[PDB]
């Protein structure tokens, strides 16, 4: 068949004015992480403490001195669910590390 | 900020970011204009003897 | 041919250098040019463009280099989408301002 490093987590949220189609509006969520070897990642969506199974695309971990990488996810959402201040948190595995993110949409 | 470009009457306002206020807040410093020069009186004010005769 | 649907993102309101996808899926035909601007300048270099992949439709996004005083000061970060000589322009602001 001799670098190992920490993921860092990087959760993208839309913006005020970024719903849109018809009513109700649905938007995406992005985590993506980067400078991290080896890649044991497994993409999971956490809302509120519960497990989403459905609305999710893992895409496949591209290729970005240690070999990095990078995963791109996208997960579908409400805007009637963002109105409740739903807190979205994107579970991280690595080596059995596990990384936590909270993001929501209070000032 | 040169000597000559103060007493011109300009707008010099800073800015500051930082993370808590999305908005960036202006404060306007400038020297008004249109005043006149009066020459300042000085005085002396000796204590009075109430005063020095507690020591 | 469909009009493309130009979606930015903006970094979470608790903090976190960030980035900013420019999502146009939903898109035909496959070639596509994306920009990025800057207060309605021209912005050189500090961004990157991804392959194209396929989700018939395709999947094309983009990544510009920002950084966390520069977001915050009322700044304007239009992607400009030329497809099919329709300019597609999104101007996005600070949610809290």
């Amino acid at each position: 068949g001799v670098a190992e490093m920490n993921p860092n987590v990087n959760v993208f949220v839309p913006p005020r004015d970024g719903f849109s189609g018809p009513a109700p509006r649905k938007s995406k969520l992005i985590c993506e992480a980067t400078n991290f070897t080896p890649k044991p990642i497994t993409v999971s969506w956490l809302k509120d403490g519960k497990l989403v199974e459905s609305g999710f695309t893992t895409d496949p971990v591209t290729i970005e001195t240690p070999q990095t990488y990078k995963v791109i996810s996208t997960l579908t959402i409400s805007e009637i669910d963002w109105l409740n201040l739903n807190v979205y948190t994107c579970r991280v595995d690595h080596r059995g590390l596990t990384f936590l993110k909270n993001v929501s949409s209070t000032c | 900020i040169c000597e000559d470009d103060w007493n011109s009457g300009e707008r010099f306002t800073c800015t500051v970011t930082h993370t808590d206020l999305p908005s960036p807040l202006k404060q306007t410093i400038s020297r008004p204009k249109g005043v006149a020069l009066h020459r300042p009186d000085v005085y002396l004010l000796p204590p009075a003897r109430e005063q020095l005769n507690l020591r």
